């Protein structure tokens, strides 16, 4: 594929800003970059922002028939493939690709796997038609940081979505347009989040295999450049009610039992500032779309 | 959570019935307000315990209120009729409730106290809580209800006395009365009722069951809430072995 040069000044510089508590961005090893979330005009329509990243997910949905093994449940799917867009180091399509189906992995134990949606709540004639949500997500621009700003764009955006009101008549669904009555919005039973580490070297393998005293760097939430130069790295979950949703460190840097224990515990300030950031936003679009439609029905 | 369903129309149709025909009155059922305002309303001037009779009867016809999960219903059906309140719960009463002790610590994790157990974020051990504590809510009232009913039956083991008592029921095999001093609904069967029970006839349309008493032998019309005299006697049946208390009206 089309690789990223990186020249042995740019990557011996980078490591020894670490060395000496620098980072390119000027944030702290510690610092989550500050998350900006927009909602459109549709409900599901939802963009996070992370710095330069900039990802966009969508909620849908549409009557389907569940599956035969679960007739009471719903069905939901996330979609994450990359594109150009966010820089020609993706090929087109590829969802085989290492990076890419990690990342695709880490989302659906996040959000799917892990039940954060109320897939029952999407039923509406039991082993015959039901709900089919759909979680789209879009990656615009780059910098790093993709897997923790999809899964706040996929929960914001299933917290913030509504789905069209149904009036069951036996077999025969009335489905509400939002002109009739008001669209009903999706049940969700946690707020999963997630923190990723970029863990670094700063000396060689051996003092890392044999080494007496552990050395190595952790940061959290790495740019692209930081991303281009770590040795492994660590996505976990969590949620308010204090519970680890999810934890990936597949292989890379060897890193100390304790050091991941403090990456979790450091993670769970950042997801209870974030949920809480998410909820207030939330409030307030509510309260904009309400104020307008006092306005709307005023004038009216 | 805990709601209460509105009462069906059904409930209230026979209530009604006897309301229009005989007092000529009825209950609205459009609102709980509308129920309210007709139930208060419906007060006889030369009786004021009218109005009690009809309210604690009005109460038998209500839809039991039960224990919940939000996510079992939609918010629409987390309505309490009887409080006429959007959302409720219980929640004052740890000691003797263990409904109360959820919702505490549901509380001291919306709060940040202290993060809510996973048992009481379990969609199915939920259910399982709330299936079981309204069982065992109902089976306290009856219990409670049961000790009150032996307690009074011996209180009134060795006595008869000529109390206050209420006709509640009407039928063409006697009635039922109920005494409001113990408390204790009675039923007094045709046989004991009246002499010469092919001679007494049975209206169901306005409730009417007139007999000629065993001491008299002018036919006398007994309508439904009507003021009567009773006596009480308590005996227990060599058969069911409960102590019953055998009415006789006067
Ligand atoms: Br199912
Ligand atoms: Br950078």
């Amino acid at each position: 594929a089309k690789d990223i040069e990186i020249s042995a000044s740019e990557s011996k510089f980078i490591l020894e800003a670490l060395r000496q508590n620098y980072r390119l961005d000027g944030r702290s090893f510690d610092q989550f970059r500050d998350v900006e979330i927009t909602f459109g005009k549709e409900f599901g329509d939802v963009s996070v922002k992370m710095g330069n990243t900039k990802v966009h997910c969508r909620i849908s949905c549409q009557i389907a028939q569940p599956y035969e093994d679960r007739p009471f449940e719903g069905l939901f799917v996330i979609s994450t493939e990359i594109s150009p867009m966010a820089g020609s180091q993706f090929e087109n399509g590829n969802i085989t690709g290492e990076d890419e189906v990690l990342c695709s992995r880490i989302i659906e134990k996040s959000v799917r796997r892990s039940g954060a949606l109320d897939v029952e709540g999407l039923c509406i004639v039991a082993g015959s038609k039901c709900w089919a949500v759909r979680a789209d997500v879009h990656f615009l621009d780059c910098d790093g940081g993709f897997i923790d700003a999809s899964c706040i764009a996929v929960m914001a955006g299933l917290m913030h979505f509504k789905k069209p009101d149904i009036t069951v008549h036996g077999e025969q669904i009335i489905v509400h347009p939002v002109n009739e009555r008001e669209p009903v919005p999706l049940g969700i039973l946690h707020i999963p989040i997630c923190v990723t580490f970029s863990f670094f070297n700063p000396q060689d393998t051996e003092e890392n295999i044999k080494g007496e005293t552990n050395s190595e760097i952790s940061i959290i939430d790495a740019t692209l450049k930081e991303e281009l130069l770590r040795d492994g790295v660590l996505t976990v979950t969590l949620n308010k009610n204090r519970e680890v949703v999810q934890v990936s460190k597949a292989g890379g840097l060897p890193m100390d039992a304790l050091t991941l224990m403090k990456c979790c515990h450091e993670a769970y300030s950042i997801i209870e500032k974030i949920t809480d950031q998410i909820l207030q936003l939330l409030k307030e679009d509510s309260e904009k779309r309400n104020k307008y439609a006092a306005m709307l029905t005023s004038e009216n | 959570l805990r709601r209460h369903a509105a009462p069906p129309s059904t409930n209230f149709e026979i209530l009604n019935e006897m309301l229009n025909t005989r007092k000529n009155m009825s209950i609205s059922l459009e609102s709980s307000k509308a129920l309210a305002d007709s139930l208060d309303r419906c007060v006889d001037p030369e009786d004021p315990y009218f109005n009690t009779l009809v309210r604690i009867m009005s109460t038998r016809c209500m839809m039991a209120a039960q224990y919940f999960y939000s996510g079992a219903y939609s918010y629409p059906d987390f309505r309490h009729y009887g409080l006429a309140v959007d959302i409720y719960t219980h929640f004052t009463s740890p000691i003797r409730r263990y409904c109360d002790v959820v919702a505490h610590r549901q509380l001291a994790g919306a709060i940040g106290y202290e993060p809510l157990s996973l048992t009481h974020r379990d969609k199915n051990k939920m259910d399982m809580i709330c299936r079981n504590i309204n069982r065992k809510h109902r089976n306290a009232q009856f219990a409670g209800r049961a000790s009150i009913e032996y307690y009074v039956g011996q209180v009134m083991r060795n006595n008869e006395s000529t109390e206050t008592g209420y006709v509640i029921k009407v039928f063409n095999n006697g009635i039922v009365v109920l005494v409001p001093k113990f408390g204790v609904e009675g039923l007094i069967r045709l046989d004991n009722l009246t002499e010469d029970p092919n001679s007494a006839a049975f209206d169901e349309v306005e409730y009417k069951l007139t007999f000629v008493p065993t001491n008299s032998d002018k036919p006398r019309d007994v309508y439904v809430f009507d003021k009567v005299e009773v006596q009480v006697r308590s005996v227990m049946d060599p058969i069911t072995s409960k102590r019953k208390a055998e009415l006789l009206l006067k």
